[PDB]
């Protein structure tokens, strides 16, 4: 690709009549920056029109339309796409070169950005266009499982992945969205691993995809307090081998180091972990696990201010505004002013969404024991406040009360309440010992008021 | 660590106003996560730089890992580790002014440290959280790296 | 039917799974295998 | 089609619901907002402008859910402090407080009538309070997951509930009975409003699609390609022509009921658009979120 860079670069500058150089300088542009190819797409169809009156061919206006298809330029590619389809519709007599094949691509890619563009109901109107004239295609037939399977993954979308892969067995992106499809339920967290070394046949080989799959369902299985039993460090010590193996045959993959130091973390080195993430961190940050993973190193070294804001950042994507596993990493150790009042409030957002979870109403609770006992112990503060901590102890214990008839709970059952019964019982009493307190403190600053009202009178 | 600050900015503008010098010239930089402005002073003789370009400046009071806090004086005979290993360019100045958007009664939301490498300029314009370890008449340095990304 | 082999011979592929797994930049393991057997060497 | 006016910072939390009125009984020109922040704002929307006319506390948990009573010119807020508070928009003044403890509380439902208010539970029924009661009158024994939307007929035909699954659940207020299961969603169905005639029910589900059933025989009706994000609260015009969905992903598109196709957008929130609802003729379309800004939206 440089000697023809360097090509190019020299057809560039003269001008011995130069027709189809652009075409060759964008061909090449694709896979590097997208605005170079956008460029030398724009100079090629305005040079089409001064040897005589000719259309321009729809296989240039497709590509560019792909190109903006990527961009922000929906609407502007859409427009690309249909004009497209018209030219290569009026191509009666280009047999030779396939009109239709070109009106199929160009409708793939109208049919993506519609999915794309906030319009389903086209998408799977135009796929289906393209299934009734050509079943023996792959990619359109397993969009439409895509489509289906944002509503669920129970729908045809678990149907028509295997009916692709039942149809072509030797392509890996149908098996890997079969192995996807096990993704949803964990229950199959050993077993995945015979459907995933289904193409791990030497023919396949070598396959970077599956073998990272098995790494990270291996990854799974760790977080467990069966460690001691030799178990997990053997865990621990496979995935780290098939990171080693996908580590020397590629060392430009980042999910390699990924993983590396997600094993280094749960091995207690946090201090080396930040190094390795480090390399990871500064290839491509725009990946949603780096930033939890450096946001748990943060957490753990009590650097909360280095913590919060990235998993705001996180929450930034347009997914989603108040998700549950982020907001359960963001109070870790949270005991300031500022990490108390808002991490109920952080709670709260969290729990509107979805309250059925118990870990949700657990922490509630003992955040609003904390905020009690910091203001019904040591203070001697203000007295609005002990009014209202009162009904914040009492809502706990009323959550505590409701807590302790739930069956299930987080992997841990939570016998363990007493402890937390008790002292809000202790709570209790010296709430009811600082009331007296709290009106001590109102006497005194009537009698304060009523002194400074006589030297008032006095001038 | 001594690390008064760390962050990646980008090249968005060089001398808006005209380039008045031969060797010196305005970078308007702008962050990509802290959301900071910059108007660092390099010199674009030794170190030319272009628009477009990112780098990893990093504020330390010293050039330590264990973070001695050197007294300050040109000692090149060193075998010492040194945090310059890693940075193209390097400077030491000291900051001279602090100005934030106070009140009387809250405190200040956004800060603006003002630093001086005997002449080369730079405003860190940004919120006052990032700014603590900035204070008024204390050596600093810069520690920059252009990222080939 | 012919349709499948006269696409699949003039379309083109920029980007596919693989892809997304490097780093489009040049790192590589000398500076990662290096902790990762300095971390090994020290247990 | 456009924006009127323009509330800056309206709340010091996020608002998460808005009440406006659509009769003549003092209800259609002041409007009631619950905001995380504690604070039941009764805007009054005087002289085409939204201005302050009380300022109700009282929760100790944000407020959840607002809506005005369609024959009565009070209402009443609800939170996930067990202890749903009935207020009076003619004096600002606290009616009652039902304690629907331990957290057993949810969005809440006026009857049409304004004699009943639905509640969710978090056993999976409906528990339906009396207004002047207070107490559990009678509970829909219709079991599961939870009870994330309950909304009543204008006209007080039918009832639906949107669960944690996508499980619609046809009640019958004329009896207190299950008709229909409508399943046809098996994401969390956010927020569901009856159509002014009572024979269009659209669902806020979790997928961006609107899909409007049927009631009269239990049957959809089409699917419509919604936002890309999750679509929180949906409204439709009181002269039934079109419907508003909020998402979020700070968008406001305003649906048509008859084409399914949107006739207008608005991209003015900075942050997620939280609550949607018309006003008494249909034109001004209040809205929040967690920009914390009340936006009037005209369509004339």
């Amino acid at each position: 690709r440089d000697i023809a860079k360097g090509h190019l670069k020299k057809v560039t500058e003269q001008y011995p009549d130069d027709v189809e150089a652009w075409i060759e300088l964008a061909q090449i542009l694709e896979q590097t920056d997208i605005q170079g190819a956008l460029s030398a797409y724009g100079t090629a169809t305005r040079i089409l029109q001064e040897k005589v009156q000719a259309d321009v061919p729809p296989e240039i206006l497709n590509n560019v339309g792909a190109l903006h298809f990527r961009l922000g330029n929906l609407g502007e590619a859409k427009k690309y796409f249909l004009a497209s389809l018209d030219r290569a519709k009026a191509e009666a007599e280009h047999d030779e070169h396939y009109y239709n094949a070109i009106s199929v691509t160009t409708s793939y890619n109208l049919a993506r950005l519609y999915e794309a563009m906030c319009e389903f109901h086209e998408a799977e109107k135009l796929y289906k266009n393209i299934l009734r004239e050509h079943p023996n295609y792959v990619d359109c037939y397993l969009r439409l499982g895509a489509m289906a399977r944002d509503k669920g993954n129970f729908y045809e979308a678990s149907d028509w992945f295997k009916e692709a892969l039942q149809i072509n067995q030797d392509h890996p992106d149908a098996w890997s969205l079969i192995g996807n499809l096990h993704l949803a339920k964990q229950e199959w967290g050993p077993g995945q691993k015979k459907f995933e070394r289904i193409l791990k046949q030497p023919s396949t080989q070598s396959d970077t995809y599956s073998m990272l799959a098995l790494g990270n369902v291996w990854l799974q299985t760790l977080h467990q307090p069966t460690r001691d039993r030799e178990k997990e460090k053997r865990h621990q010590d496979r995935a780290l081998a098939i990171y080693k193996q996908v580590l020397r045959n590629d060392a430009k993959n980042l999910y390699a180091a990924n993983g590396i130091g997600a094993v280094l973390a749960h091995k207690g080195y946090f201090r080396e972990a930040r190094d390795v993430f480090a390399q990871v961190r500064e290839a491509t940050a725009d990946i949603s696990d780096v930033w939890l993973n450096l946001a748990h190193i943060y957490v753990e070294q009590k650097q909360y201010i280095s913590a919060v804001q990235m998993y705001e950042n996180c929450l930034r994507k347009f997914y989603k505004h108040q998700n549950t596993e982020v907001v359960l990493y963001l109070a870790r150790a949270l005991f300031k002013c500022g990490k108390l009042q808002e991490c109920k409030q952080t709670l709260l957002k969290a729990r509107h969404v979805a309250p059925s979870d118990t870990v949700l109403m657990f922490n509630v609770a003992l955040v609003l024991q904390r905020l009690a006992t910091s203001v019904l112990k040591d203070e001697k503060s203000n007295l609005k406040e002990v009014l209202n901590a009162v009904k914040e102890l009492e809502l706990a214990h009323r959550y505590f009360s409701y807590l302790s008839k739930v069956g299930d709970k987080m992997r841990f059952d939570l016998a363990l309440a007493a402890t937390e019964a008790r002292q809000c019982s202790d709570l209790l009493s010296q709430a009811q010992y600082h009331v007296a307190r709290a009106r001590k403190q109102d006497e005194e600053e009537r009698e304060l008021r009523a002194k400074q009202e006589q030297e008032k009178e006095l001038l | 660590a001594g690390i008064l600050f760390e962050d990646i900015f980008d090249v968005k503008d060089i001398d808006p106003e005209g380039k008045k010098f031969d060797r010196v010239s305005r970078l308007h930089c702008e962050s990509e996560s802290f959301k900071m402005d910059l108007i660092l002073d390099v010199n674009i003789q030794i170190y030319p730089v272009d628009l477009g370009d990112k780098f990893r400046l990093v504020i330390a009071s010293t050039l330590y890992e264990d973070g001695t806090l050197d007294d300050g004086e040109y000692n090149p005979t060193d075998d010492r580790p040194s945090r310059a290993d890693q940075f193209e360019y390097v400077m030491y100045g000291k900051v001279y002014r602090i100005e934030g958007d106070e009140t009387s009664t809250e405190a200040a939301t956004r800060l603006s440290a003002y630093v001086s490498y005997g002449g080369l300029l730079m405003r860190l314009q940004g919120d006052a959280n990032n700014l603590h370890g900035f204070e008024v008449d204390s050596r600093v340095y810069l520690l920059m790296k252009k990222l080939a990304f | 039917v012919d349709v499948t082999r006269d696409i699949v011979s003039r379309e083109r592929v920029w980007r596919t799974r693989t892809t997304i797994l490097q780093s489009t930049g040049k790192n590589f393991s000398k500076n990662i295998f290096a902790i990762l057997q300095s971390v090994k060497a020290r247990e | 089609y456009g924006i009127l006016f323009k509330q800056e910072q309206a709340h010091d939390d996020a608002i998460w619901s808005v009440a406006w009125g659509t009769n003549k009984k003092e209800n259609s020109e002041t409007v009631v907002t619950g905001s995380l922040d504690d604070l039941v704002k009764v805007w009054k929307w005087r002289d085409e402008r939204l201005d302050l006319q009380w300022s109700l506390e009282g929760h100790q948990l944000g407020v959840v859910s607002v809506d005005i009573s369609h024959t009565l010119p009070i209402a009443a807020s609800s939170s996930l402090d067990a202890h749903i508070r009935l207020w009076d928009l003619e004096n600002g003044k606290q009616i009652k407080s039902i304690d629907a403890g331990p957290v057993d509380a949810w969005t809440l439902a006026f009857s049409p009538d304004s004699q009943y208010l639905a509640t969710g539970t978090h056993v999976g029924k409906v528990n339906i309070f009396g207004v002047e009661s207070g107490k559990k009158e009678y509970s829909l024994d219709t079991r599961g997951k939870f009870i994330l939307s309950i909304a009543y007929s204008p006209d007080g035909k039918y009832l639906a509930s949107g669960a944690i699954d996508g499980i619609i659940n046809i009640f019958d207020i004329a009896t207190g009975k299950l008709l229909h299961t409508l399943e046809g969603h098996a994401m969390p169905i956010r927020s569901l409003t009856f159509s002014p005639d009572s024979q269009l029910l659209v669902t806020a589900s979790d997928d961006g699609y609107i899909k409007i059933y049927d009631v009269q025989h239990a049957n959809l009706a089409g699917t419509l390609s919604g936002h890309a994000s999750w679509v929180l609260n949906v409204a439709f015009c009181p002269d039934d022509t079109h419907f508003v969905s909020s998402s979020s992903d700070k968008s406001v598109k305003v649906w048509d009921v008859g084409t399914r196709t949107c006739v207008h957008t608005f991209f003015d929130h900075q942050d997620q658009v939280w609550g949607v609802k018309y006003n008494g003729n249909g034109s001004k379309i209040v809205s929040v979120g967690d920009d914390q800004e009340i936006h009037i939206y005209d369509c004339p």
